[PDB]
This record gives C-alpha cells, structure tokens and sequence, in this order.
RNA sequence: AAAUUGAAGAGUUUGAUCAUGGCUCAGAUUGAACGCUGGCGGCAGGCCUAACACAUGCAAGUCGAACGGUAACAGGAAGAAGCUUGCUUCUUUGCUGACGAGUGGCGGACGGGUGAGUAAUGUCUGGGAAACUGCCUGAUGGAGGGGGAUAACUACUGGAAACGGUAGCUAAUACCGCAUAACGUCGCAAGACCAAAGAGGGGGACCUUCGGGCCUCUUGCCAUCGGAUGUGCCCAGAUGGGAUUAGCUAGUAGGUGGGGUAACGGCUCACCUAGGCGACGAUCCCUAGCUGGUCUGAGAGGAUGACCAGCCACACUGGAACUGAGACACGGUCCAGACUCCUACGGGAGGCAGCAGUGGGGAAUAUUGCACAAUGGGCGCAAGCCUGAUGCAGCCAUGCCGCGUGUAUGAAGAAGGCCUUCGGGUUGUAAAGUACUUUCAGCGGGGAGGAAGGGAGUAAAGUUAAUACCUUUGCUCAUUGACGUUACCCGCAGAAGAAGCACCGGCUAACUCCGUGCCAGCAGCCGCGGUAAUACGGAGGGUGCAAGCGUUAAUCGGAAUUACUGGGCGUAAAGCGCACGCAGGCGGUUUGUUAAGUCAGAUGUGAAAUCCCCGGGCUCAACCUGGGAACUGCAUCUGAUACUGGCAAG
C-alpha cells in the first residue's frame, strides 16, 4: 500500500522526530511534534514493553515507510544472509533505491524520491527502472531521466541536497544528475535514533 | 445446540442457517456460532462499527 | 530405444528447455536416464542459452538412440563443426 | 569374495530334512533411543542331507529360489554343536 | 438491468422440446442460452455500452393463497 | 456414443484365434502322441514320433504360435524321456 | 568453498505463598470455507465431499512411396453433342492428382485420469540369478521357388433398424506349402530341424507386350548374436493401530518324481514325508495407496503424502481369456451382474475415477474456450495427417509477491466533530489556497521472443550404371505465431478513475464521552453488566495491518504436559502386597584369539527439482534457472583392535 492520510501526525505517535515533510516550516512550528496526538496525548504514557519495542520496530518500519509483508521479509534476509541480523537488516533496507534518489537528494522527503522512482524517472546503469524498491547493487550508476531534470521536484530538491548532502558510501553529481552507489552498509553508515537489536529481538519469537 | 450472536432477534423457526465452531461458556451445551450474515437469519441490523462478525454491509453513503 | 529430445521447464513464454536422454513411451518431462544439456530459446541480451555435452551425445548414438526433430536442431544450432 | 552373499549363522531346527532352519542374530541400535539391540531373523536355507543339527552354526549363501522362501543353501558347518 | 458481466455460453435453439444446434444468435430470433443461471424474466442482456432496460416490465398478481407443508 | 475405429482389429483377431488354435491342436495332437508313444514303450515307434515331432514344432516356434523358449521346453524334456525308455 | 548464533513467555487455583498440575493465550502454516471490503500486473494453485448418476460435442490414428481396387471428388485427356470457332457442355477412359470402404501393415498395452482396493502375494533401500524384450543399434549369415483361400467387388436376399445373410470371383509386404538351414535349435554324439517379400525412386546399356525381365541405388523383410532400454522374478532390512485379537496353518511346511510358465517355484500335481508360522506379536480385527517430498520444529521429534515427481492399484460392478513383443486391456472382446437407451415390439445398444459441462453430494472449487504455431506422443521414406497430452487464453484477491492509489507546499491553528476544572485542548498541515508531476488505469501511435523447421533450386563431398536417382556439408530463393493489437516503448489528458478491515479492561499495542441498568449484550481466557460501564451499543480520539482484513476449521510448536535428546514415583498422579523364577535385560577379573557390533578408509549407490549455497535472467521481487553442497541411509572390500559381543584356557 502507501500508507497516507495524515503525516506528521504517525511520527508524533513514534515520538521523538523523523525525516518527513522536510521541505518547510514543519519542525516544531505549526505543527506540535512533542506531546502526543489526539484527545489524549496531553497526558504522559501507559506505555508496555512489547510497546516500546513495538513502537521501533514501527519506528524504523516508518522513516524508510515500507510495509510488513516487505519487512518480514528483510528479516528473512539479515537471518538467510551471513552476517549479523541486526545491522545486515539496516544495510538490507538501505539497498533499496528509492531510498537511494532520495539520499541523492533528487527528492528532500523520500516520497517526493518514491514517485519519481515509479512515475518513471529514474534510470539506474542507463536501464529503465520503476521499481521502487529495486536492490541498487553496491558500484552502480544512478541517472535521472532527461525531462525530469527541471520538474519543481527536482530543482528545489537539488539545492534542499545542496550543502545538506554527500555521505560515505554514496558519492553524487548535481549538474548532471548522477550519483556513484559506493555500497550497502555495514554497521557504520546509517542510523539515526534507531534500535535494531530491540528488532530482531522481536522478530525472532 | 447453537449461540446466536448478536440482537435484532434470532429468525427462521424453521429454515436453514449456517453455523460455525466457537464455545460461550457460561450456557449449557453450546458450542457452535450461526453467521448471521451468510444464507438465511439475516445480518443484524443497524451498528456502525462492530460489522465484519455478525454482517453489516457497508453503512450506506 | 530413447531419444534425445528437449523437456520443457520454466514458465509462461518464457519456457527453458532442458535437455535429456530419455525413454520412448513416456511424457516429454515424465521419467529419464540423464540429463544431457541445457537450453534456452531465450537468449535475449545473455549469453548461455545453450550448453550441451557432446561425449554423452556420442554414447548414446553409438548404443542406438534417435535424436529429436528439435534436438537435431540444436545440434544446428552448436555450430562448432563449421 | 568381491560381492557374493556368503553368511554364517545359528541352526535353530532340523525336524525335516532338506530343509534347514537358520537363525540369524543381529545387532542394530534402535533408531531413535540408542541401545544396540537384537532382532533375529530366521531363514530357510537347503540342506540336502542331514549334515546339520540342532545349536550348531553354519554358512549359508544366496543361490535363488528353490521352493517358497527357500533361495538360501547351505555352504560349511563351523561348529557341529559338539553332538 | 442489474450492471454485471456475462457470457453466453453456448445458444441452443428449441424444435418440440429437443435442442436443436445453432452456434450464435442475430437480430429477430428466439432462442435458448444453455446454463446462464442467474438472470429472472424481464431482464434485458445488451451490448457492450447497452440500452440499460427497456420498457417491458408489467404482468399479474397472484389471486389466492395457500399454505404449504412437505410430508 | 461408439467404438472409435477398434473394429478391424476386433474381428481379424477372432480370425487369428480360430487360425491359432488350429496349428496349436495341431502340434497339441501330436504332443499328446509322443506321450502316447512314450507309454508305448517302443524306442523305435517312439523316436518315430519324436522324428515326427521335430519339424511339426519348430514352425511354430518360428512363426510366433508358441515361439520364445517354448519350443524348446517341449522338444527337450520329451527327448531324453524316450531315451530313459530305452 | 558453505554447516553458520529458528534451543522467549504470559494469565488462571490462595487471604497471600512456593510447589504440583490441567486449561487458555501471543508464532508460523492451508487444496481452505465465510462474513466486510476491494485498483493493477505478475506467478502459482483451483471438487479434499459421492470412486455418485452422467445430457451434448470432443480426448487415437495412419500408410495409395503394402494390396485388390476405383463410389467419391478433382484435373488432364479420346470421341461426340451444342457448335461458340475452338470454346462450353456431355459420354467414356485410373490417364493423373487421388482416395470412401475393404483385404492387409503398424500405433489403440504410450500419453491422461483416478486412490476404490491393498498393511508391500506391487511400495522404500540395497543386494540377487533363473529370465524375456517390437522398434532402435552392432556384427555375421539369408532371402530360391511355388500353392491356395478370402475381404471388397459383384449377383442374390433379410431386417421399420442396429446389424445382416445366401452365391460366385480376385491380390498382396495377409495365409499356406516347398527349397535351402548356422556361430543356431534339440541332443553324448551320431543325427534331426525350422526362415523371409517384396516394394519404391531411378536407369547410362542389353533383353523385351519398356507389361516387364534386367541394370542401379534407397528401403523394407528373414536366421543367429550382442548392444540398449523396458518389463517378469527373488532375498534381507524399514512401514499405521488394537492382545478387552493368542494359538494360526495342511497344497500348509519340506522332499521325491511327472506337469507347467518366457523362467526357478506345491506355480500345479500325484506320490510322499511331517512339518512351517507365532509374544523379536503369527493370526484376527480396525484403519491406510506409496515414496521423493510437503508442513512444522533448534535439533531430535511430530504431523503429512494429486502442488510436483518416480512408484503402484483401479477402469459401470463381477469374472475370464484372447490378441500381441508388450495386457489380462481408460475410449476391445466374452460371460454374468446392477443401471440406463432405441424400438422396431421382433430384437439390439451403452459406461465422463479422459476434456469441457450437467444434475446429486457438500462449507467449498472453474471454460460445453483458442490452436497445432512451439514442445512432445502416434503413423508415415517424407510432404503430411493425427494431438481436450501440450502450450496459452477464459473464470475465482485462493495463496505468494510486486506495484498504484499524486507529491511537495500549506493556519498561526478555519467550519463541522469531540471532550471542556468553559481556561481551552483535540481532530490537524488534516482541510481550503499554492506550485510540481502522471506509475497503473483510460486513451492514440510504434512493437522483442517464442521461428527452430520444412518446401523447391544450382552445385558437390559422394553410389557415382559419368553429367540420373539418391545424398548431404553448405550454398539458393520464396518462407513458418494458438496467445495477439503480448510484454516492451513512445505519446496525450488530469490531482485526477481508486482503500478497506479489525482492534483499544489485563493477557495484547490503544481511550474517552454518551446510550442500557443482571438487562440489552460481549467472552480465546480471566470474566464483565445489578446507576457515572476504559468490556456491552454508538460518537469522538487512538493502535494494528492492508487489497485485503477478521473469524471459525486444520497441523506443529509454545508443551520439558508421553520427556531418546528431556520428566516422575514418602505425602501432590505415581513402587506391584510379598517372594521364587522362565524368557529377556544386564556381567567381577585375566590371558589369548576371533573380528560380529565398533571406528577409520575406499569404491558403488542416495533419480529430477525440492531444501540449503554461490551465480544468472524476466525493469526487481514473486519467479525461473547453471553449478556447488547437502543427498542425516544402505552396499562391499581393505583397515584400526581399546571398548563390547563371540570363542578357548584362568
């Protein structure tokens, strides 16, 4: 699915922070992110810990917004692949290349990122590629398509990439839409406030 | 010997039903269920949020 | 009394064949004595699409077996007798 | 020698003759619990002349079917019982 | 007239009450459709972008009553 | 609903019964005079049904009425009985 | 080069506790059904119940390059007629393409479906010798010459029919005799013994009624003998449940000799003779296709056995055999049986546990589809025909997965909704406005792969009776899509064409107002409801998951609660009332030895794919696929002799 209706309204639910909704005045200005949502959210939490557990795994299952039958899945990966489950899921979750254009910064918010992926502009090697979640494999080209160089998606999102953007193992190219996909993580390369370890601790029973 | 859920009355003194597996404990005997939505001794009517069990078709618009 | 003739595998239109000694009598993916090669009709942008074994070939024809009306055109198809 | 089925085994009946009676025990552990444990199997092998008797041990070999169950003759006497 | 999508599986038509063989049906025929279970009389089977129901619907009520047991 | 096209098969092998079932009364016959020449005890009157016998069944050996190794069986175990009769 | 961290717990007994112990819960799985809802594509699956009857059509033919032949159709064609002026039309001609039927040849015993029987008289694993086997292939050897019959046809003659019948004639590569007759066949050997067919394409010379002998190649056919592949058989070991099933068995157990199968065998039989099987569970009865494998699970284990694939049993129900290389026959026969159909009223027909579909069953399961094109089966010298196998498409959110349902901006925090200590929060950047963009869908254009092949042609490797025919390497030219207007690609509109379901007392993430007052009503468990209900009914708010969601059914786990890995027995369930002792379980201590277990090694085996692993391709993934490795086992040989068992002496 694709799991909308009202944004930053989930990650209040979460409560901390996350990477939505980036491009103007939404970070603690006419929008509450503190309190929690709803008629009662101005008292403190019940809370549990399945939830606390619960809540990251929906966490992480949010800020990269994929669904449970998806990641089920990369769980099945860290387990059926040889390295450990807990980072190797993160890595395995980052792979995905509609992630990727937006760590490019050829959208600011990965939804922006998501639809241009699937609506079509995107090009990864030269090969025409929509499917969003595609694994990017580590040393790969990433292009954009020639007409979308210019949509108001694209410019505004290049200088939102600019001086913001340019990690470890992504190296990118603005003038000419490009980017070098250096390679998956391992532990190092990618969080945020994030709990992995609380994850497969829940997956595993 | 058969629980049927929700109101609206039981129906059909003499006509088909069909019934499921599923105890209430606190009477004598029962262990089946009728799905009041499928065949016969329809759906209960009127509710607006508990549907899905005991049918009730999309609360029109 | 076999033959060597193509088994049909894969899916859709977008079949692989596989290539097996087998016995005459039997479904074109029923029962078999060995396998023999691969091949794909679907070469497209790959390489790989066909790969046969020529001294099992051999054993089989010298024994006594037919080779199919396909099969003896995969042989045309091998083309590292010209 | 190289692949023939030659055997030896415990006689365990004579009362009619060419027949013979030839029990076999065999080890086996059982297959889920451990403990290497007997069953005895128990075969005709021809005799043709009262050679054999009864407590004795015997050869026997494979040589196909002569009368029903009856594929196996009699090769050699070890041990005679000591009648 | 009830807005779903059909088949016609195979048309039949009728001599006595055997069925003689015809494999499709033209303007100003009367025939059967052999299965086709759901339709009642006064439906009105159309076109891919159909006249919707035409006029036809109109017959008697029932005059008298009884009550029904099987044995 | 009706017999595919079984039929010429159907009656030809009615007509190969009653063609069979002649030669094999035919050597039958004879099979039964060389036991009854065995009874009678003779070596000559009964090699002289074994002589006799020797061409009668290996047409039908050659010709597929009792072919295999049945032949065989028949012409042997008789041959040798005449001889423990000598 | 792949084994490799899948070995959670929670609530419930009491005033309260530790224990003991049953129940319930969160996980994964499905050939699923149902309710509520529902966009696309891909892929995969779709009667588990009545193996219950089946309407209708279709699921097995083919050779005229076997043969007699010549209804059909078609063409060429002799002669006429009409005359058109040499064309239309007739007759007759197998002349030729061509072939209905028939004789005859090979394939209907393969493919497909079904799981009733059956506890393996088939199966799984290895090991066996007594065996058969059409094509196919390897080798030798042969194919000489003749006789009669009979279909059809044709006359006759019965039958409202189905299907005949009475009579005469004609062939073969059908039949039959004859020749010859092994490296064969039977057998001491002597000796006996049986075989076949031509036909076609062509002919470069000859014979000649160029009919046809013949010349030349292809090909067919026959004897032996191996091959290969299949099939018959055997032995041991593994395989569901009951002993509130304990004695079963004389063709049974064995032999002797005759008999018989393609072959050893009471397989069968007459003589014999007295066994065989059984608590290491015979027998009896219940249930049950098997297996690879599937599911579940750490593993061990448990569950499970049309999803695919090997195997096996079955064919309206029951018996028996035929024919054949193959069967006791899935669309054959024969008989009996139950049930159904024609009608002629005398007598005859038929089998959807093939494909589609009907009715009946049931919670529940499809299209009376497209096509021989690809693949493969069949017959064919091949063209060709034949293919409800087989490809697809059809129909079901039935599963699995991909992908969409605009995206960003956007209040000073708008109506409406809800609570409100009436302060104000919330619903919510949600909404409106803004800018950008259009997968899919809808709509216009372009369009991969599946196509390999065969036909006919020159030449030529080459038989080369020269340059024929054949034959093949290539070469020669035209030329192969069921799906299908398919993917795929380009273009054109627009924020548009499109999101549900369940849950919120604890277990179990999430929460309040108001409607009822033991009710109405919820319950997987604990329980709640008897005036402010976090359960009940709805509103707001909230959480979870999504083209689904929930629920009841089903397996395993959680469960160490049937425990080998891994439990217990004073009192919680739990030691026989006590003892002797048979079978079985178990064996102090030594030397030697043997070599069964034992362990190491080696070699054969464990089908395919599945599982697992490393690749690869379809825009990824689902999927599909190359090789790796597993393939927890058996086999036989060699070896190691401590341990144990055997065995001899302490």
């Amino acid at each position: 699915a694709r799991y909308l209706g009202p944004k930053l309204k989930l990650s209040r639910r979460e409560g901390t922070d996350l990477f939505l909704k980036s491009g103007v005045r939404a970070i603690d200005t006419k929008c509450k992110i503190e309190q929690a949502p709803g008629q009662h959210g101005a008292r403190k939490p019940r809370l549990s810990d399945y939830g606390v557990q619960l809540r990251e795994k929906q966490k992480v299952r949010r800020i990269y917004g994929v669904l449970e039958r998806q990641f089920r899945n990369y769980y099945k990966e860290a387990a059926r692949l040889k390295g450990n489950t807990g980072e190797n899921l993160l890595a395995l979750l980052e792979g995905r290349l509609d992630n990727v254009v937006y760590r490019m910064g050829f959208g600011a918010t990965r939804a922006e990122a998501r639809q241009l992926v699937s609506h079509k502009a995107i090009m990864v090697n030269g090969r025409v590629v929509n499917i969003a979640s595609y694994q990017v494999s580590p040393n790969d080209v990433v292009s954009i398509r020639e007409k979308a160089k210019k949509q108001s998606r694209v410019k505004a999102a290049l200088e939102l990439a600019e001086q913001r953007e340019k990690p470890t193992w992504l190296e990118v190219d603005a003038g000419k839409m490009e980017g070098t996909f250096k390679r998956k993580p391992e532990r190092s390369d990618l969080s945020a406030d994030i709990n992995e370890h609380l994850i497969v601790e829940l997956y595993s029973k | 010997t058969s629980y049927i859920g929700g109101e609206g009355h039981n129906l059909q003194e003499h006509s088909v039903i069909l019934i499921r597996g599923g105890r209430v404990k606190d009477l004598p005997g029962v262990r089946y269920h009728t799905v009041r939505g499928a065949l016969d001794c329809s759906g209960v009517k009127d509710r607006k949020q508990a549907r899905s069990k005991y049918g009730v078709k999309r609360p029109k618009a | 009394m076999v033959t060597i003739r193509l088994a049909r595998h894969g899916a859709k239109k977008r079949p692989f064949y596989q290539v097996v000694v087998a016995d005459s009598r039997n479904a074109r993916n029923g029962r078999f004595i060995e396998r023999v090669g691969f091949f794909n009709p679907i070469a497209s942008e790959k390489e790989e699409g066909t790969r046969l074994d020529l001294d099992r070939i051999a054993h089989w024809v010298g024994q006594g077996a037919t080779i199919s009306d396909r099969v003896a055109a995969l042989i045309k198809e091998v083309n590292k007798a010209a | 020698t190289d692949k023939i089925r030659t055997l030896q085994g415990r006689v365990v009946s004579d009362k009619m003759e060419k027949s013979i009676v030839v029990a076999i025990e065999r080890f086996v552990k059982h297959p889920i619990y451990g403990k290497f444990i007997k069953r005895t199997t128990k075969l005709h092998v021809h005799d043709e002349n009262n050679e054999c008797g009864i407590g004795d041990v015997v050869e026997i070999r494979e040589c196909r079917p002569l009368s029903k169950t009856k594929s196996w003759t009699l090769v050699r006497v070890v041990e005679k019982a000591v009648l | 007239v009830k807005a779903a999508r059909e088949r016609f599986g195979r048309i039949v038509q009728m001599h006595a009450n055997k069925r003689e063989e015809i494999k499709e049906v033209r303007a100003g025929d009367i025939a059967a459709a052999i299965g086709l279970k759901d339709v009642t009389t006064g439906d009105t089977l159309c076109d891919p972008d159909a006249p919707i129901i035409l006029e036809r619907m109109e017959f008697p009520e029932p005059v008298i009553s009884i009550a029904v047991e099987p044995k | 609903a009706n017999i595919k096209s079984a039929k010429k098969r159907a009656i030809q092998s009615e007509k190969a019964r009653k063609h069979n079932a002649s030669r094999r009364s035919m050597m039958r016959t004879f099979i039964k005079k060389v036991y009854a020449a065995i009874e009678a005890g003779d070596k000559a009157a009964a090699q002289k049904a074994f002589n006799e016998m020797q061409p009668i069944v290996d047409r039908q050996a050659a010709k597929g009425l009792i072919h295999k190794n049945k032949a065989a069986r028949h012409k042997a175990n008789l041959t040798a009985q005449i001889n423990k009769l000598a």
